RNA sequence: CUCUGAGGAUCUCAGAACUGAAGCGGACAAAGGUAAUCCGA
RNA sequence: UCCUAAGACAUAGGUUAACUCCUUGCAAUACAAGAAGACAUUCGUUUUCGUUGUCAAAAGGGAAUGAGGUUAAUAUUCCUCAAGCUGGACGUGGUAUAGAGCGGUAACGCAAAGAAACCCGGAGACGUCAGCAGGUGUCACUGGAAGAGUUAUCUUUUCUUUUUAACAUACUAUGGCCAUGAAAUUGGAUUAUCCAGAGAUAUCGGCUGUAUGUAUGGCAGAGCAGCUCAGAGCUGUCAGUUGCGCACCUGAUGACCCUUGAAAAUCUGGGGGAGACAUAAUUUCACGCCAGUUCGUACCCAUAACCGCAUCAGGUCUCCA
């Protein structure tokens, strides 16, 4: 039974120090800081808390190493909404726009 | 560490300080270039692409064998 | 050790004087019924996949062994051939009716019982 | 009940072209062997005309006015059936050519269409029932 | 100790028989009860 | 070292004989306090936007590294081999445009595919408990091979080794989406809940997200185990199975509150299209060139390196089993 060591100066368990065993081609059984786990993506509308597709879930530094593809989606908010959102979003614009001419040649 | 399947792109690389390190296994062949990030590895199984491969080294690059 | 396991493996050394924790202890109960059920989900689906059951029957099964009817898996099994044989229509029934459809179903029980037997004779 | 009409002027609701505004050239109701959904043919404008002002100067008031068109299959039901239609700015049975489509000719098509609309855009006559809508069909969606 | 049956996939449970200085949670581990009275819930 | 917290202290203003004292992040009991750009490149000129500080975490947040080898004493630091990150600066190829990629109905996809002010986002970013599922490590078992223990008797025996780092590419992964079609003799589904015409189930359907998964590269050349030779040499390191087993991690849930569980720095995305540019201009593609400063790294962490007048039966926060 083999046993480990901390290799960081920090002994206590905390979410940030976790430590996962590797075993090595030297037969040894190492810890190695295994990182933490983040948040998927979602799109930002009020009470809509929806996962997006498409895009990366990574750890927030990996973003500025990852290709365009993950940080986005072809849609016209691709990062920010879901589709769904974005549908609803066109048809009440243009729908509100039709009551509000109608409005202005009930006016004039 | 990146390996190549397809020789062309391999040829590609070795045409581009240049050594190429061939080593021998049992079963397979490997061919392996020293670039500044990366160490590229290619292996074969049948002798007809080793020997054609052992054709492929150029003037340029020379050949050590381990 | 290892002589040990085959001895219980054989059931020799189990015993209640071998036994120090509770039933539950040694093996919580919560466990054999997802075993159970798990098993008999798992049966109830490649039936509904061959369609020798329809998603009613399905569906009356699930409910079924989730309320504990079925100890076996050989017991749902009896149970889903008595759907098929017993006409699922059991409503409505004047006690003529009810016993006639209880010899019908007799009578193709004994039938099937015979068969069964003399396919096994030949081959 | 049904309007499909060659010339009505709909929105694309989800896509890569969804927010734009386009015009229905062909309807299958129930579609090919390739497409087995309901789905319509459209042309329609991908990059609008930018805004021209009165103070800009010549070269500016025509660059700004470059417009961009998609010819694109969508499913109907990705599709906002605006009331707003054009008819008479082009024949795009004319232009929109299933051959040209499906014969890797898609640019052709698109040079065509752009060359249309531009001409049209500036051309725009202020007093055609026609034109009220066609501004509202080189007109950007606010989302 | 010698057998028997039941629960599952592409380890639990129950029966019977035989055998000992009637012993067998054999070490380890591991509540003594009951009925009243007074306080404080 | 940077960031913010509970907090704290200047500055400004006020109080005191005076010392001292009172306010300040939701920043002021204050307030003519700032930042940026460009040309200039000093000033100056000029333009733009603007109310005003700092310290407090060696368990919180937090850009990127690993395996092997070495010393008498250091090593994720040195050596060898293999990687990644940030900031520079051009070189060579390649994307895009006479305005600014291409494919799919759609989820979405693909080395790359123009931009300022301005406004909004995502990650960071989070409680306790209960059970379920998976992975890693460990433990167990199976055939093969090398070594060792036992051998009066028995034992095709008993033990041992049989390893694979970060990192690269491709695939799979408990969920969520998109089509097509709509469900009553209602169905679907979990151990548990729970979902559906506000579209369930179902299709040789499709898209997407997470590995402490698989394969190959790394890599055997290393490590490990044996056997020789007089520092060199040779051989093998192989192929399987199962677990309500155990520790940790992850995934999908559930229960709970007159409790409801930080913030900032940091990385990144969206909406907007003012400017810039023909020998031009700008662009999250490849491959190549340069750098990474300062301080801490020994050793004890206790029935003898700490505190208990001590080499004291006391006391003193953690991880691996
Ligand atoms: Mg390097
Ligand atoms: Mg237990
Ligand atoms: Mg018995
Ligand atoms: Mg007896
Ligand atoms: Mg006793
Ligand atoms: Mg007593
Ligand atoms: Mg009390
Ligand atoms: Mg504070
Ligand atoms: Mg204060
Ligand atoms: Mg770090
Ligand atoms: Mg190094
Ligand atoms: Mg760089
Ligand atoms: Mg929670
Ligand atoms: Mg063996
Ligand atoms: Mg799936
Ligand atoms: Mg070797
Ligand atoms: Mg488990
Ligand atoms: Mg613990
Ligand atoms: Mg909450
Ligand atoms: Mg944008
Ligand atoms: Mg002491
Ligand atoms: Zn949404």
């Amino acid at each position: 039974a083999q046993r480990i060591t901390y290799r960081r100066r920090c002994s206590y368990n905390t979410r940030s120090n976790k430590v996962r065993k590797v075993k090595t081609p030297g037969g040894r059984l190492v810890a190695q800081y295994v990182k933490k786990v983040v948040n998927y993506t979602k799109c930002s509308e009020a009470g809509c808390n929806v996962a997006l597709n498409g895009i990366a879930q990574v750890r927030p530094a990996e973003y500025a190493t990852i290709a365009r593809s993950a940080k986005t989606v072809s849609r016209v908010y691709g990062g920010e909404l879901c589709h769904t959102c974005v549908r609803s979003r066109i048809i009440r614009a243009f729908l509100t726009e039709e009551v509000k001419i109608v409005k202005r040649k009930m006016i004039s | 560490p990146k390996e190549i399947t397809d020789i062309k792109k391999f040829m590609k690389l070795w045409q581009n300080k240049k050594v190429v390190y061939v080593k021998t296994n049992k079963r397979i062949t490997k061919f392996k270039l020293r670039g500044k990030k990366y160490l590229y590895t290619f292996k074969t199984a049948d002798p007809k692409i080793a020997k054609g491969i052992k054709d492929a080294i150029p003037a340029t690059y020379s050949k050590i064998e381990i | 050790a290892r002589a040990f396991l085959e001895a219980k493996r054989k059931g020799r050394h189990t015993g209640s004087g071998k036994r120090k924790g509770t039933r539950n202890a040694r093996m919580p109960t919560k466990v054999l019924w997802m075993r159970r059920q798990r098993v008999l989900r798992r049966l109830l689906r490649k039936y509904r996949a061959a369609k020798k059951i329809d998603k009613h029957q399905y569906h009356e099964f699930y409910l079924g062994s989730k309320g504990n009817l079925y100890k076996n898996k050989t017991v749902l099994i009896e149970a889903i051939h008595v759907s098929k044989a017993d006409k699922i229509k059991s409503d409505k029934l004047t006690s003529q009716q009810e016993a006639r459809r209880a010899k019908n179903t007799a009578s193709r029980a004994k039938r099937n019982e015979k068969a069964q037997i003399v396919a096994k004779v030949d081959v | 009940a049904k309007f499909l009409k060659y010339g009505r002027v709909v929105i694309l609701l989800q896509g890569r072209f969804a927010g734009k505004k386009a015009v229905i050239v062909k309807s299958s109701e129930d579609g090919t062997k390739d497409r087995k959904f309901g789905h319509v043919l459209v042309a329609g404008v991908e990059r609008s005309p930018k805004k021209v002002t009165k103070r800009m100067g010549s070269k500016k008031i025509q660059k700004r006015t470059s417009v961009k068109p998609f010819i694109k299959y969508v499913n109907l039901n990705h599709i906002m059936p605006t009331r707003y239609s054009v008819k008479e700015l082009c024949d795009f049975k004319e232009l929109v050519k299933e051959d040209k489509i499906k014969n890797n000719a898609k640019s052709e098509v698109r040079d065509t269409l752009k060359k249309v609309f531009v001409e049209k855009y500036r051309t725009i006559n202020p007093e055609e029932k026609s034109a009220s809508h066609t501004k509202f069909f080189f007109s950007k969606l606010r989302f």
